[PDB]
């Protein structure tokens, strides 16, 4: 029962560069389809596919193209990568088309950064903050703060590991990063995360804290020419330990 | 042309109940669609109405006139968990699915005990930055973005105790620059009377 | 207006004969094509002038696409079919949906399927319930019910966007579809005596004999037939006695008028 | 399986004057399934230029089709519609009588 599976994820393109989509479906559906999100605007067909076998031109088709390779599989493809093409992709399917209430099942979505120049890319920078003394006395619980900075794209997965398992309750994320020059387009991002427990677990000198920020972002093939570190796909993290 | 509108953003308060509406205006009607859709994820399926009337689905119904052109999602006893944006999409005469731009809804939580303040977290050795936190205030209570370019402030987010059956708010504010203060990073914000800040 | 229809017919057929599309589907306004589907040409196209004059390319394109899954749909449905009656060789699956917009401005709508041409299962918009007519029916019954949300859509269908669509199709075929040409009516003897109308449009008609004031039964009545020129053509026939004579007189009434033609 | 044959029907579109130009219709209906072959023929010979409508659909479920040739009648000269279905062992010939 794996639903709607597309790939990848993320990824980053300089124009120019021409991109395939993947996308499987294994719930047996006929139709298939290819949207696409941008802030400000209802979702956008750019491709679909009735049925096995046919295809047809959505709302937003050029620059793309697709094939439905087969009853499971419907592929988009970019033929040469433009910064308007900078968005998030969704494959969906449904049982049929042209039929009145089934509804779409989407998949996980597909982020893609289309960029002039690479050199506008950067990891961001991770960095845990142990709790105020303060709160702990003055609330008998402890808030610490995780930063990731001055990455870009928006690319990131930040999360906390308490004593090597990932944890989720007392955790707060941001949901959109902040812009570190809300001015600038290509303006590198932050996000902030808390994670808050309570005084008397902080206060067992055995309890690990780690944030660990997954940033999404160049790989091998890509060309780099800066002076600083090719900024690949990578985990950056930062820890702490409880205070007795 | 076809035409479909939501507002852009709706808050509510915890516990309270939500009515977000859906116009169209097409040609032709085979159907009205609710998605939501989490930030960051897919958008799953919720409802869908076809002739008049109202349909219940546990906590959320769905309304639909056709003859008015309006459509709303009713969502009952808010909890955290309905954060989302919730989107309308309408099947026009030609089965063609048109999509509304979504509406994201925000809930404010019920703080049962306020108790606003402002902490200087410590600093990380593998840092220039210090940090202040913003926390425990109740919903009303809005934060500003910075006006300072040197300094970030994050907007408020909320967090859930569930071991302890416990929330709270709170922003996160920083900068590297050496005057910077928590007793002022807050500053631009309106935040309430009895926040205590902790003396240096 | 008179009274007017919209339909759509759907032919699968599962084992055809070489060169024979195992699918088809035709559109018809009252006794008119307006358009057809096939397997082997696998477009949309119309099938009558003022069709193609009024709808643009990307309205054959996109029903192009949605027939193509339909086509598909319907072999999927056939297969299930026959499977389930256990029948070898080659058989018939058969939809047709539409509307009628009658004279007094009142609707109708209906939705029904067939195997092997004869009736299978037949919607009903009102209690939004299929009726099944053996045990294979039955059970596709249930999983149609099942889903009421489509049940649902077809209502709003049927009785909205179906008469949409008819009324839209209704003006562009103003010209043809709502002219009115009178039959050419006489009376033939070969005993009996045959009323014989010809020329006339649209194709509904009623005739009959009457006897001495009373609805003669004793008629044989004739099929209304195209001439092939956009007209139609029909005949009653009546047996004389041949041991009394009787005032006989043929009735014929056509798009609001009523003729009599009483035999010397 | 209930097949249906072909009723068959002949007849001219105008009413018939020997020298004056018309068209023979051969109407054949309520058969099913829909494969039928369908010929004019003059004198028992085929005729060659022979018209005739797409399968067209009944609410019955059963199929019709009209078969036409432009064609002068006279005195002399018989006319039929030649039908095949499966429903019939050979084909069945249906002489135009005016
Ligand atoms: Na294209």
């Amino acid at each position: 029962n794996a639903g709607v599976t597309q790939t990848p994820k993320f990824q980053v393109l300089k124009t120019g560069q021409s991109m395939t989509l993947q996308c499987a479906q294994d719930m047996n559906h006929n139709s298939m389809y290819w949207y696409r999100q941008d802030p400000g605007m209802g979702l956008r067909l750019i491709y679909y596919s009735a049925s096995e076998g046919t295809t047809d031109k959505g709302e937003v088709p050029n620059g793309y193209n697709v094939s439905r390779l087969n009853k499971r599989e419907f592929s988009l493809r970019l033929e040469s990568a433009a910064p308007s093409q900078t968005s998030v992709y969704f494959c969906a399917s449904s049982v049929w088309t042209g039929e009145g209430s089934g509804e779409l099942f989407f998949g996980e979505g597909s982020r893609l950064t289309v960029l002039e120049d690479l050199k506008n890319v950067f990891p961001p920078e991770v960095a845990v903050f142990e709790p105020s003394e303060a709160e702990i006395s003055h609330t008998q619980k402890a808030t610490l703060v995780c930063l990731a900075t001055g990455f870009y794209p928006d690319h990131v997965e930040l999360s906390w590991w308490v004593n090597g398992k990932e944890v989720h309750s007392g955790v707060c994320t941001d949901p959109q990063p902040l812009k570190e020059q809300p001015a600038l387009n290509d303006s590198r991002y932050a996000l902030s995360s808390r994670l808050r427990v309570s005084a008397t677990f902080w206060q067992n000198p055995r309890n690990h804290f780690r944030c660990q920020v997954q940033f999404y972002g160049l790989s091998e093939n890509d060309e780099w020419t800066q002076d600083r570190a090719k900024p690949v796909t990578q985990i950056v993290s930062a820890e702490a330990w409880g205070r007795a | 042309g076809q035409n479909i509108d939501q507002p852009t953003e709706m808050t509510a308060t915890e516990g309270a109940i939500v009515q977000i509406n859906c116009t169209y205006q097409t040609s032709g009607f085979n159907g009205l669609f609710w998605y939501q859709q989490h930030a960051g994820e897919a958008p799953t399926f919720l409802s869908y109405n076809v002739l008049d009337g109202l349909e219940e689905k546990g906590r959320f119904s769905s309304f639909l006139s056709r003859s008015k052109g309006y459509s709303y999602l009713l969502l009952k006893e808010l909890q955290m968990k309905d954060s989302a944006s919730y989107l309308c999409a309408v099947k026009d005469s030609n089965y063609q699915l048109i999509w509304g731009a979504g509406t994201k809804l925000i809930i404010k939580p019920d703080i049962q005990n306020p108790d606003p303040a402002v902490y200087q977290l410590r600093d990380s050795k593998s840092s220039d930055k210090s940090v202040c936190l913003f926390t425990d205030f109740d919903s009303q209570t809005n934060v500003s973005q910075s006006k300072d370019s040197d300094v970030y402030i994050t907007d408020k987010c909320v967090l859930d105790m569930r071991s302890m059956d416990f929330k709270s708010n709170s922003a996160v504010a920083w900068s590297n620059k050496s005057d910077f203060a928590c007793a002022n990073a807050f500053n631009n914000s309106i935040i309430p009377e009895d926040t205590f800040f902790p003396s240096p | 207006m008179r009274t007017h229809s919209l339909r759509y017919f759907r032919l699968g057929v599962s084992d055809p004969i070489h060169g024979v599309p195992e699918f088809i589907s035709v559109g018809y306004v009252d006794s008119h094509p307006i358009t057809t589907y096939d397997s082997v040409t696998r477009q949309k196209e119309p099938r009558a002038p003022w069709m193609a004059e009024n709808l643009a390319p990307d309205h054959w394109e996109r029903y192009t696409q949605l027939l193509r899954g339909w086509q598909q749909m319907f072999k999927v449905e056939l297969k299930r079919l026959q499977r389930h009656y256990n029948h070898s060789g080659s058989h018939t699956y058969q939809r047709m949906i539409g509307c009628e917009l009658l004279e007094d401005g009142s609707t109708t709508g209906f939705l029904q399927y067939a195997y092997d041409g004869q009736d299978f299962l037949i919607f009903n918009k009102d209690t939004l319930s299929w009726l099944a007519v053996d045990n294979v029916a039955h059970t596709i019954k249930q999983a149609w019910e099942a889903n009421q949300h489509e049940l649902l859509y077809q209502k709003n269908w049927l009785e909205e966007e179906c008469i949409a669509w008819l009324k839209r199709f209704l003006e562009y075929g103003k010209d043809t579809l709502q002219r009115t040409e009178p039959p050419l009516v006489r009376v033939n003897r070969k005993t009996a005596l045959f009323c014989k109308a010809h020329g006339f449009y649209p194709p509904e008609i009623y005739m009959t004999w009457m006897k001495n004031g009373e609805e003669i039964q004793e008629i044989d009545y004739g099929d209304i037939l195209p001439s092939g020129d956009g007209t139609y053509q029909a005949w009653a026939s009546i047996e004389l006695d041949p041991q009394s004579s009787n005032l006989y007189s043929c009735h014929v009434e056509h798009s609001g008028v009523h003729m009599v033609l009483q035999v010397p | 399986m209930i097949q249906r044959t072909p009723k068959i029907q002949v007849y001219s579109r105008h009413p018939a004057e020997n020298g004056k130009s018309n068209f023979l219709n051969c109407y054949v209906s309520g058969f099913h399934p829909s494969d039928i072959e369908v010929d004019l023929l003059k004198n028992g010979e085929r005729i060659e230029k022979v018209e005739h409508s797409d399968l067209s659909f009944s609410k019955d479920w059963s199929f019709y089709l009209l078969y036409y040739t432009e064609f002068t009648p006279t005195e002399k000269d018989e006319y039929a519609c030649r039908v095949n279905h499966v429903t019939l062992s050979q084909p069945k010939i249906v002489k135009w009588d005016r």
